[PDB]
DNA sequence: GGTTGGTGTGGTGG
């Protein structure tokens, strides 16, 4: 149901340290 | 995990260390897919060259954890399994074609800030992320080096073509598995290693927040290589069978 | 304490 999302992260609207990573090699 | 860096509090929570009862020691990790379900790779099961053959009975999955060797008390669960289920047409004598397994636990493992299970990618989900290019993040306590962590370890790769997966080994790849890693030059490095097998390949999705697991740790040759790339198991390619296994079992 | 208790150094490090 909420797979996925992160109890420390996304469900307190958290960055981790790299995920920006993540997100960029998908927009640049 | 080389070249990766200490994993945050909770940044991992649905990965799962496999735990052999004795001698007490890491085999693997594997993924929390739901309060009963735990996916891993098959070779940390049974791996016919290597002697390896394990029951449900010898093994303990550990959820929750943080440091690799200490017991983190009230924070991780310790579960029986249940039931392995292994693929049957899992290859080891070849190449680890379809290097995917299945571990039912006795009881459901109540979800908390460091235990929560990862989403499995369906059709439009696989297609719009699993791209070359686009980078994804690997998660174990396995090795630090070709050959070793106290705490968990993380990095992000990105995925590469298939021709250039094919290309660059000898062993006979299928679409079963996608290959990772930076290439010689690309200006980053990175890799899974020895002991991170069955540990998620996970991608965040950019639509709607949430992490899908769109590999296991399969294989290698050595760590870390210039012009070697990790390979993984391709989740979405087999969850015809996750699902069959889960519905009927 | 901590990512967590307590006749609290072990049960699992310090
Ligand atoms: C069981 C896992 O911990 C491990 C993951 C290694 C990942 N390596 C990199 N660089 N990302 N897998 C293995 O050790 C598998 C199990 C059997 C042998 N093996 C290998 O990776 C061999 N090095 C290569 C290989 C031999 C036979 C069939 C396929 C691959
Ligand atoms: C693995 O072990 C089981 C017993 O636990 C045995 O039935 C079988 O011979 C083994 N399988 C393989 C492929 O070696
Ligand atoms: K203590
Ligand atoms: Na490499």
């Amino acid at each position: 149901a909420d797979c996925g999302l992160r109890p420390l992260f996304e469900k307190k609207s958290l960055e981790d340290k790299t995920e920006r990573e993540l997100l960029e090699s998908y927009i640049d | 995990i080389v070249e990766g860096s200490d994993a945050e509090i909770g940044m991992s929570p649905w990965q799962v260390m496999l735990f052999r009862k004795s001698p007490q020691e890491l085999l693997c990790g594997a993924s929390l897919i739901s309060d009963r379900w735990v996916l891993t790779a098959a070779h940390c099961l049974l791996y016919p060259p290597w002697d390896k053959n394990f029951t449900e009975n010898d093994l303990l999955v550990r959820i929750g954890k943080h440091s690799r060797t200490r017991y983190e008390r009230n924070i991780e669960k310790i579960s029986m399994l249940e039931k392995i289920y292994i693929h049957p047409r899992y290859n080891w004598r070849e190449n680890l074609d379809r290097d995917i397994a299945l571990m039912k636990l006795k009881k459901p493992v109540a979800f908390s800030d460091y235990i929560h299970p990862v989403c499995l990618p369906d059709r439009e989900t696989a297609a719009s992320l699993l791209q070359a290019g686009y980078k994804g993040r690997v998660t174990g306590w396995g090795n630090l080096k070709e050959t070793q962590p106290s705490v968990l370890q993380v990095v992000n790769l990105p995925i590469v073509e298939r021709p250039v997966c094919k290309d660059s080994t000898r062993i006979r790849i299928t679409d079963n598995m996608f290959c990772a890693g930076y290439k010689p030059d690309e200006g980053k490095r990175g890799d899974a290693c020895e002991g991170d097998s069955g540990g998620p390949f996970v991608m965040k999705s950019p639509f709607n927040n949430r992490w899908y697991q769109m590999g296991i740790v399969s294989w290698g040759e050595g760590c870390d290589r210039d012009g070697k790339y990790g390979f993984y198991t391709h989740v979405f390619r087999l969850k015809k069978w996750i699902q069959k296994v889960i519905d009927q079992f």
